[PDB]
């Protein structure tokens, strides 16, 4: 033996790598919209209960799929008109259920679409299509 | 080393960079801001 | 305890967790784990 020593060693590598983009598949995009809440308007005259907007609850898995989707296209049924397309608009990213504590999630503001100012009926036909940056629409909510 | 921050537009670095309400709403919809370099100013070295 | 005189202490905001807006029941099962910077967790609270 010879030249025995004890030395301090210093090295600070933290991550050395970053995650990929990992664009979601269609099935993941559809499952990201499985849980939802409907924002309703109830001004009491005779059970009005008209729709104001649509939430999409955030989970522990759907973050990257929800932030991948904007430009929701809606086909709803108006009070006087029938079932018709009402255009395409960007999302809004509001707090979930209006709670100051809950995080911000995708919000579809149905009052800003191409309605003639008419309310959108409840328990009628209602279709919402998520539009990807790849210009392909996927039906993510069906109410009949 | 971490990238340097650019968050002032005035000559003395005292005024932040603002955006409108509609531009903020566009940012909330997932749109991204790009950065384009148009020109660079710099010096070279000689011998006096 | 919401007292302005009392010092600031660790607080867990259960309203901000990954619930669907549902209430959290009292006198039911409830576990809280304290996660160290070393990715080690400890059962620091148990209510049954």
């Amino acid at each position: 033996l010879d030249n025995l020593s004890i030395t301090e060693l210093n090295s600070t590598p933290e991550i050395l790598d970053e995650p990929e983009v990992k664009i979601p598949t269609d099935q993941e995009i559809m499952d990201a919209h499985k849980i939802y809440f409907a924002d309703l308007n109830f001004n009491p005259s005779t059970g009005n209960t008209y729709i104001n907007g649509m939430y999409f609850a955030p989970t522990q898995t759907n973050k990257e799929a929800l932030d991948y989707i904007q430009k929701y296209r809606v086909e709803a049924t108006l009070q006087y008109s029938g079932f018709k397309d009402i255009g395409t608009k960007d999302k809004e990213m509001r707090n979930y259920l209006g709670d100051p504590n809950q995080p911000k999630t995708n919000y579809v503001n149905l009052r800003s679409y191409f309605t003639g100012g008419e309310n959108i009926m409840t328990y009628k036909k209602l279709r919402i299509y998520a539009i990807t940056p790849d210009d392909r629409e996927l039906l993510v909510l069906s109410v009949d | 080393l971490s990238p340097l921050a650019l968050n002032t537009m005035d000559q003395f670095s005292s005024r932040l960079i603002p955006i409108n309400y509609d531009q903020l709403k566009k940012l909330d919809a997932g749109k991204q801001i790009k950065l384009e370099t148009t020109q660079v100013s710099g010096n070279f070295g000689t011998k006096n």
